[PDB]
DNA sequence: GGACATGCCCGGACATGCCCTATATCTGACACGTGCCTGGAGACTAGGGAGTAATCCCCTTGGCGGTTAAAACGCGGGGGACAGCGCGTACGTGCGTTTAAGCGGTGCTAGAGCTGTCTACGACCAATTGAGCGGCCTCGGCACCGGATTCTCAG
DNA sequence: CTGAGAATCCGGTGCCGAGGCCGCTCAATTGGTCGTAGACAGCTCTAGCACCGCTTAAACGCACGTACGCGCTGTCCCCCGCGTTTTAACCGCCAAGGGGATTACTCCCTAGTCTCCAGGCACGTGTCAGATATAGGGCATGTCCGGGCATGTCC
């Protein structure tokens, strides 16, 4: 019997996969043991934090399926999410729903 | 008969357009345009349709943002119609210019 | 050899831009100017991707190509590779 | 039969996890594995550059979580510091 | 009656003279403390080497100037001439540090 | 503590003119002092972690070359 | 054994062949480098360093200095179109910046 | 006798002498010429690894570095730097 | 002066059609079963880079003062920021038209993608030495100071 | 036009640090050997390009009303320039300590290789949530009708 090191880990994303990843970008001639495990568990928070995000926003729009419509809802209206992502741009996404206080009429 | 006051549908267009996620800029021009540009930097290219639907989002989403700050620099300024010295602004602000 | 494709890009398209940049009322003489900036965009970002193209020994330009080139200009684009 | 490398499992296990009752689309999917692509990328070649720095020829955990603490936000930094340290410490029991 | 310029020609004076060298502006002691006193805020009895502080003081003085030109230049676009807190905000936001 | 202070009136009248100001209005004082702070706090932030990374226990001159490559501006003269 | 000449030489560069192959070997940019890389890498960086002694010489001597200084180094690179794209986001020490006033700030007759 | 520090100072004066025999130059410059040139190393030796690893390619030539080359510099500069390296490389080639 | 009839303006009911809510159809795109084989997992070996201990010296921290250029404050003032009004002109909005944008089907071949060989090409190690770097001297280009010359400005 | 404030150049004198020389030193060179991978051929097979056809939403040109950018005028207020008082910045000088870097010793952790296995990925297939479409409630907003006010005119 095979046991990985993400089930004794606990953790969703594979760690061969991302310990082979690193060994093959040309990063440096030796990885840890740990860094794979580290980086593959922050992957995992990062994604569970913005899948919770655009989950809740497909929610208030009354959807079941999340869109990239409301994965750009969810970036841009967490403050720190929008700061990571502060210089990317997710297609199909639109922008938020904001309009200047002077441009409203009297 | 009926007529709208100015700003009204304006701004309905503007809710309308930022609710949605179809493109605004019309597919075969676009190509064209690509390719026209496209002859004097190398000779019979050929291009796939994700390469043109991927220069169309960066190309729509580098617009939006450009009037998104040219909104801005204009309403900054007391002013509600966008000039051509707002997008001059605007890109020697971003730093492009 | 197509020419004369830069009048393809209309007045309502740019005026739709426009609007979902929260833009209110456009003055007739900002067309060229968007054009002009349009046009820039393509020459630069183009450019790269050919570039690519042709350092890959390839005649087409790919979608990966193109996303290479977004992000080495610092406009990551998501959506059609990483 | 052309093999090629996603994480859609890996995202799907994770979404059924914190909400057991939401799909995803294609272009959905697309843009999720775009963005940990991204993220992978800068972080790993962040904790490169910091170990070439630091004259070291290893990755370990140490610059993955500095890089972490650099490129991540003030809330995220610290949860993201918390889970890899809990996870890290119980791998390294478990062997 | 003593001689007196009118508002501007000094001020042009001064820009030409500063814009004309590159000895640095902003006091050196002031800074090292501030420097110092932000830093205990991230981590306690921390020192600094002598050319680290001159490094950020050439650093803030660059950024201090460059953001100051942006911020005349939205100026000008307004048709105006004195610089205000909304122009170093409107620089800032379409620079996208904020 | 009083220390911001220090960064005097005529001192951000002296950065203002070499950016090509004419005129500098009273409330332009207090915003140039806010929007330096928020800069030396993300620079020193970078530089700090960098420093704790290589265990020491002094911010060098080659730690704030790297924390401001990273934030973007590169300043030659200081080493790397 | 034949009397040993250098690659630079060979070239006819002056930066360091040998040395600029060792750090590309010792950059952790890949297991493989090709023994043209350097020879190119040197040539394109001789002729940027060129071209802005170039310039920075020519600024000097426009300001009766013989000895290049930074504000020299930074009034050559912002006053080339090209070297200012390439240097866009670079900050030199020293260097001040570029004399102009916006037209609007001129006085009036 | 500290470590040894390698530096581009002895190349930047043989180039300079070459440009103009009778120009000198100051540590503060002197600097500022090794720190353009490092950097300028950096960006042309990772763009070039970036673009051998996005093509598959396992070994560092010089159509990757022109490449490179040709992406980072404007466009006059582009050609001159492509012609000098490809008569140097032919040239270095010969023997 | 009293009566009469309407012009005109403002408030409210309302036409128009916009937003919102409900539901039938399908359909193609999203979710799940399968084979396998290549990447992942368990195990042994080696070696070299990382962890740890002792030194030092140099690099940083700490202290007094003077004195002078810079910082802080008082005050005249004038010019630029800001509010208000005219205008006219170029732009928002409505409508007919055509013009091309968009979708469905088919060509097929240029061109993207996968695999076989091997030979040029690059990794890797021993000996060497000559280019490259640390340390010292000095003198000349640069910095500081004083004075006459010139630039510029405002009354 | 002209006196006054400030920038500039010329000259003298000092000064300190870069360029040259020397000694040390370590990695580039030359040589050879062996893994290896990608250039070139060759085959496969995907969709890009072009064409044709049709339908229908959008662009465009024009007509028309109108809202504010710009210009002008008035106001005022509060920052610039100058003078006076202060005060700490910076250079100078000197003690002290502590940790960055160096060298040495050890050790243990992962590349490498081998062997085996299992789960992730085209392919295929089921099936169901939203796009599309039509219909009904309810309400925002500019528009038109009715009522009231007011001032003009005749007897």
């Amino acid at each position: 019997k095979a046991k990985t090191r993400s089930s004794r880990a606990g953790l969703q994303f594979p760690v061969g996969r991302v310990h082979r990843l690193l060994r093959k970008g040309n990063y440096s001639e030796r990885v840890g043991a740990g860094a794979p495990v580290y980086l593959a568990a922050v992957l995992e928070y990062l994604t569970a934090e913005i899948l919770e995000l655009a989950g809740n926003a497909a929610r208030d729009n009354k959807k079941t399926r999340i869109i990239p419509r409301h994965l750009q809802l969810a970036i841009r209206n967490d403050e720190e999410l929008n700061k990571l992502l502060g210089r990317v741009t997710i297609a199909q996404g639109g922008v938020l729903p904001n309009i200047q206080a002077v441009l409203l009429p009297k | 008969p009926h007529r709208y006051r100015p700003g009204t549908v304006a701004l309905r267009e503007i809710r309308r357009y930022q609710k949605s996620t179809e493109l605004l800029i019309r597919k075969l021009p676009f190509q064209r345009l690509v390719r026209e540009i496209a002859q004097d930097f190398k000779t019979d290219l050929r291009f796939q349709s994700s390469a043109v639907m991927a220069l169309q989002e960066a190309c729509e989403a580098y617009l939006v943002g450009l009037f998104e700050d040219t909104n801005l620099c204009a309403i900054h300024a007391k002013r509600v119609t966008i000039m051509p010295k707002d997008i001059q602004l605007a890109r020697r602000i971003r730093g492009e210019r | 050899v197509l020419r004369d494709n830069i009048q393809g890009i209309t007045k309502p398209a740019i005026r739709r831009l426009a609007r979902r940049g929260g833009v209110k009322r456009i003055s007739g003489l900002i067309y060229e100017e968007t054009r002009g900036v349009l046009k820039v965009f393509l020459e630069n970002v183009i450019r790269d991707a050919v570039t690519y193209t042709e350092h890959a020994k390839r005649k087409t330009v790919t979608a990966m190509d193109v996303v290479y080139a977004l992000k080495r200009q610092g406009r990551t684009l998501y959506g059609f590779g990483g | 039969r052309s093999r090629k490398e996603s994480y859609s499992i890996y995202v799907y296990k994770v979404l059924k996890q914190v909400h057991p009752d939401t799909g995803i689309s294609s272009k959905a999917m697309g843009i999720m594995n775009s963005f940990v692509n991204d993220i992978f990328e800068r972080i790993a070649g962040e904790a490169s550059r910091l170990a070439h720095y630091n004259k070291r020829s290893t990755i370990t955990s140490r610059e993955i979580q500095t890089a972490v603490r650099l490129l991540l936000p003030g809330e995220l930094a610290k949860h993201a510091v918390s889970e890899g340290t809990k996870a890290v410490t119980k791998y390294t029991s478990a062997k």
